[PDB]
């Protein structure tokens, strides 16, 4: 039949060391005490345990010769079975509750003493202990430095790769890192499976482990028991127990993919209060218990010996960073007090963005203002206006407007960057597109990536097909998208702003007339831009040289170099934009006649665009707008509740530049 | 007075009393039982209130509870919630037809034509052995007749969650719905509703042909609640005020400056002609058609968009707008779908960027003016559709500006026929 081993391993006196170790073990008193005195008044939900707090106690008790196994070994070695363990040295020694509780919302207590005071009334069913325990156990990893106090190897830990786990690893305690991709919804599991017996006294229950789940036919109901059948036994949703259930997938990083090598996944499964711990897109190390999964679901009669394996979650990190929402906090407070005193802050702060460039402070003037945001919240009547601002850039190759582009997209939370075509699902449809492994057909019609409250960024500008161009002609000025295909509406609140980078299709600038080259996009697009900002390339050697030496010196110390001087830091600033945001000034009307003389003279510019090779200097009541627009934000970066007569001669002075760069 | 059987029932109301307060926590913890007592409870109303008693052995009657809780979302529903009474807000994303359900089987035995009725209880029915006459006593001459039953009318509902429970740019997520009797067809696709009903778990068959079961199960929601999200006497007090035009025009656009011809003549073409279909003659059209034209600085979408809103029934395009045979994605069948021109039957049909029409859909237009009726041949389906609708279209000129010294025909670039 079945050979027998000895293996040096005996369950009772671990049993017993964990017991005296539940009972006796300090860090108040007892800290095991304490939460299981928490978790009798229904106040406590899981429970964690340390393995640290078994090692040091361990070691520490070791000075008297009594110990003479070790259970953090048996741990690494085998986690389940001391799970089991666990669970029923904790049910054996539960504390009585110190605490009133709200009996009466217990449904499933409720049912099960009417089923009690059914039965023992009469002189009663051992219910099995799953069905009436509260708590989840969770088990936490060890410490690298608490393996340094000691000379014995309890390591753990070193959180391995998806490639580097083999199959000699099933049934230990690993850690895993990596990037979470896909996460799947919330899913009620069942635990305790039980059927009411149709009045025939107890109900007969049922327990599975298993991911296939076979019903009962007849039940051992006395009466149901005689020779001719006493009703048909039902399953009952109310007394049975359940669990949440969710399953994930985990990519290996870039960085630990060996070249030449596709990375490889590995599923996840997550059950009890750890459930909603993750999202999609974030750097975590996952602890838990490495566990086969039968092959037989396929159903396919192959693979004899060969199994399909996942991960059991009991610990993860979040790592990462985080955004925080700008959490008003004291040592931010007495940082933005820094930058109160620190003046004048926004030439710094187009100083701090990206000193691997040289120059073009214009241009990071432009993004500063452009991260704050225009005039917003609408008008009197409803009128739409969007704080949005859409500023497209100009130049031939060379210039490092995409290098721009990616710093800008980097140091903002919300930026994002498109291109024409090189992917599908970026433009005109959503990325859950025939996703489902039902093939449900999930989606939203008309929408982009990201687009509410969004910074799009684009490279090559002229490159998109007819579909993008539409896509963008539709999202202009905050307008919804409103595509349809199949019925749906779900139309996406579309108010994001643009940043364009492109080249004339030349690829350089020509002494002839400047509308030729433009874009080689339509006019009316154009006119919709904001601020247009133009960079071609002169040679020169005053300058040429300055450039050449600072790339070269950034490449000599192969860091940033202290030639720059920037008080400020990208994380600074990050914090600052939120701060000059929340400020959110308002209008003043001392103003209107000044902006009005000023359309007036734009006007009498318009008056002289026929004379030509520069004729970008168009009619456009969008001009008067987005001069508006950029004065309020030039109230909205740095300055109180107050929007000043210098914020538009500013915003004069910008547009008068952006337009000087055509010659 | 009214003969309906019908109850609204508002639980803040039902909270404001000491002892409903614990009916409403039993409530929210037993809905069926409470629910059906409360009918019973009704139904005995009736009679203690009316000391016809034949208008009321004919009716039931149901309550429609609302307001229990808050609003919760697909993205917080634990499994300590099910059996309980939950509120939703969503939008409908499809309907399925009515569901014939079970409630009453028919049996027959062949041998002696005998008929039977039987009960049924949770879907499964225990089929009788053995015909009850014992004069023949037949195990095996028992048949079902299948269109002799009764049945309910079943339906399920497609629900996505609203766009404001996601901040970070993540996808929706769908429950699935179920509805009885009144509550069939009372939503459409696109439709914004909050529902009261409670919630439900259900194992899954997997595979058909053996009694396994998965070890997860699928749950939806069983609702009892549905909401969405002589004035002609001042009229001629209206009628008779003797500049009602100028105020007429200028109510349709508020924020737009100067214009006033235009406006008068949108609304004009608004109020519509007269139609008429004398046999001897033929019809003759009654709709009348506007073009805008001009730089891209004059706002005139706006009045398109102000056209579109205030009219009864209108559909708002840009530059496919007729009927097409299409392949239904869901299901894998053939259905004809009516374009937006169909749709405007009656009404005004808003055209943005005329200039870029592409040139097959043009001659459309150069159909559908002329003539009123759209035709279509394909997939061995020929039939005639009627439009009956009204054009107003904005262009723009090809270049910067408008020069006034060249003539419109250049500038527009439309086809000399389709502009007279
Ligand atoms: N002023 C500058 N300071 C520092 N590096 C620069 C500067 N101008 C260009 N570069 C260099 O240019 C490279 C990136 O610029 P890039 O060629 O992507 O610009 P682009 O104008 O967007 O062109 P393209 O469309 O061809 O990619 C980097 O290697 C960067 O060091
Ligand atoms: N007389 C006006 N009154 C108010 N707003 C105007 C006026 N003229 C132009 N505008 C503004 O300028 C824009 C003109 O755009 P429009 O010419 O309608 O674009 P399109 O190319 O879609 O026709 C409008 O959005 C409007 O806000
Ligand atoms: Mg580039
Ligand atoms: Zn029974
Ligand atoms: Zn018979």
């Amino acid at each position: 039949a079945l050979p027998s081993i000895q293996l040096p391993v005996d369950y009772n006196n671990l049993f017993n060391e964990i017991t005296d170790f539940l009972v006796t073990f300090k860090q108040k008193g007892p800290k095991y005490m304490a939460m299981l005195q928490k978790v009798a008044n229904r106040e406590l939900n899981s429970v964690i345990i340390d393995l640290d707090d078994i090692l040091q106690y361990q070691n520490e008790k070791f000075l008297q010769g009594t110990q003479a196994d070790d259970l953090v070994s048996a741990i690494q070695q085998n986690a389940n079975h001391f799970t089991e363990l666990f669970c029923r040295a904790i049910d054996n020694n539960m504390p009585l509750p110190t605490k009133e509780i709200d009996y009466k919302d217990d449904v499933l207590d409720v049912i099960l003493n009417q089923r009690r005071l059914r039965n023992e009334r009469m002189l009663t069913e051992l219910f099995p202990p799953n069905l009436t325990r509260r708590y989840f156990l969770y088990f936490k990893p060890l410490s690298q430095n608490c393996a340094r106090r000691y000379r014995k190897k309890a390591i753990s830990s070193k959180p391995l790769s998806v490639r580097q786990i083999k199959g000699d690893f099933l049934g230990q305690l690993i850690t895993v890192r990596g990037i979470i991709t896909r996460v799947s919804d919330v899913k009620p599991a069942v635990e305790v499976i039980a059927y009411t017996c149709d009045q025939c006294g107890y109900e007969v229950f049922q327990e599975v482990n298993s991911r296939t789940f076979t019903p009962l036919s007849e039940c051992t109901s006395e009466e149901c028991s005689q020779n001719q059948t006493k009703g048909q036994l039902f399953m009952s949703t109310r007394a049975s127990k359940f669990s949440a259930f969710q399953e994930c997938k985990i990519q290996e990083l870039s960085q630990q993919v060996p070249v030449g090598h596709i990375p490889r996944s590995l599923n996840i499964h997550v059950n009890g209060t750890l459930v909603r711990s993750l999202s999609p897109g974030d750097i975590v190390d996952v602890t838990g218990i490495f566990l086969p999964a039968p092959y037989t679901g396929f159903k396919a009669l192959k693979a004899g010996l060969l199994t399909e394996t996942y991960l059991e979650a009991q610990f993860v990190r979040q790592h990462k960073k985080k955004f925080a929402s700008f959490s008003l906090t004291s040592d931010v407070e007495e940082r933005v007090m820094e930058l109160i005193t620190s003046g004048d802050v926004y030439n710094r702060l187009a100083k701090s963005i990206a000193p691997e460039i040289y120059g073009n402070l214009d241009v990071k003037k432009a993004l500063l203002l452009l991260l704050v945001g225009g005039v917003d919240k609408r008008v009197g009547d409803g009128m739409k206006i969007r704080g949005d601002i859409n500023v497209c850039l100009m130049g031939d190759p060379g210039v490092a407007k995409s290098q721009l582009l990616k710093a800008i997209c980097k140091i903002s939370p919300r930026g994002v960057y498109t291109t024409g075509k090189g992917s599908s699902g970026v433009g005109l449809t959503a990325a859950v597109m025939k996703d489902p492994v039902t093939d449900e057909m999930i989606l939203e019609g008309g929408a982009l990536v990201l687009a509410d409250n969004g910074i799009c960024c684009i490279d090559e500008f002229d490159k998109m097909d007819e579909s993008d161009r539409t896509a963008i002609h539709e999202v202009m000025e905050q307008q919804t998208i409103s595509i349809s295909k199949a019925g749906i509406n779900t139309t996406l609140n579309a108010r994001t702003s643009i940043l364009a980078a492109a080249n004339p299709l030349y690829g350089r600038y020509n002494p002839r007339l400047s509308p030729l080259d433009n874009i080689n996009l339509p006019a009316a697009l154009l006119s919709r831009f904001d601020i247009l900002f133009l960079m071609l390339d002169i040679p020169s050697r005053d300058d040429d040289e300055k450039l050449a030496e600072h790339v070269t010196y950034v490449h000599m110390h192969n860091k940033q170099p202290d030639l720059d001087f920037t008080p400020v830091e990208p994380s600074k600033m990050r914090e600052y934009i939120a701060y000059a945001k929340t400020k959110r000034p308002v209008m003043s009307e001392a103003v209107n006649d000044y902006v009005v003389q000023a359309y007036i003279r734009l006007r009498q510019d318009s008056k002289r665009e026929m004379d030509s090779k520069f004729s970008f200097g168009q009619a456009t009541p969008r001009t008067l707008l987005g001069i508006i627009r950029l004065s309020q934000a030039l109230a909205k970066l740095r300055l109180a509740d107050m929007v000043d007569i210098d914020d538009v001669e500013e915003a004069l002075r910008l547009v008068r530049v952006s337009k000087e760069s055509l010659y | 007075e009214l003969g309906t059987s019908n109850l609204n029932l508002d639980a803040r109301n039902l909270l404001a009393y000491k002892q409903t307060e614990d009916l409403y926590h039993q409530l929210l913890n037993y809905p069926q039982e409470v629910i059906s007592i409360m009918d019973q409870t009704i139904k005995d109303c009736m009679v203690s209130l009316i000391v016809d008693l034949d208008e009321i052995e004919t009716k039931f009657y149901k309550v429609r509870p609302y307001n229990v809780g808050s609003c919760k979302g697909m993205r917080e529903l634990n499994p300590n919630d099910i059996d309980k009474l939950i509120n939703l807000k969503g939008l409908v994303l499809r309907s399925t037809p009515v569901i014939p359900d079970m409630k009453v089987a028919f049996f027959k035995c062949n041998v002696c034509d005998h008929t039977m009725a039987v009960e049924i209880d949770r879907g499964v029915i225990q089929e009788p052995a053995r015909c009850e006459r014992i004069d023949c006593n037949e195990p095996n001459s028992m048949s079902l007749i299948h269109n002799r039953c009764s049945f309910a009318d079943k339906q399920v509902i497609k629900l996505q969650e609203t766009p404001d429970f996601v901040p970070d740019g993540q996808t929706p997520h769908s429950i699935s719905l179920c509805v009885y009797d009144e509550l069939v067809d009372s939503c459409r696709a696109g439709d914004r509703i909050e529902v009261t009903g409670t919630f439900r778990s259900i194992p899954i068959r997997a595979n058909s042909r053996q009694r396994v079961l998965k070890s997860l199960y699928k749950t939806y929601v069983d609702v009892v609640h549905v909401k969405k999200v002589q004035d002609l006497a001042k009229i001629r007090e209206v009628a008779a005020r003797e500049d009602l035009y100028s105020l007429l025009a200028r109510s349709i656009a508020p924020s737009i400056y100067e214009l006033e011809d235009v406006k008068k003549g949108i609304l004009l073409q608004l109020f519509g002609g007269t139609n008429k279909t004398f046999t001897k003659g033929g019809r003759y059209r009654g709709d009348i058609n506007i073009l805008l034209c001009g730089d891209p600085s004059t706002s005139k979408s706006q009045i398109l968009q102000y056209v579109h809103k205030i009219t009864p029934r209108g559909v708002y395009t840009s530059g496919g707008l007729t009927a097409y045979i299409t392949r239904d994605v869901d299901t894998k069948q053939l259905v004809l779908e009516s374009g937006a021109l169909v749709l405007s039957d009656g009404g005004v049909c808003c055209i943005d960027e005329f200039d870029k029409m592409s040139d097959s859909t043009r001659s459309v237009l150069h159909e559908v003016m002329e003539q009123q009726t759209i035709s279509i041949a394909k997939a061995g389906i020929i039939t005639t559709l009627n439009a009956r609708s009204s054009i107003l279209a904005s262009a723009n000129p090809i270049g910067s500006r408008y020069n006034p010294n060249l003539p419109v025909t250049e500038n527009i670039d439309l086809p000399p026929p389709l502009l007279s």
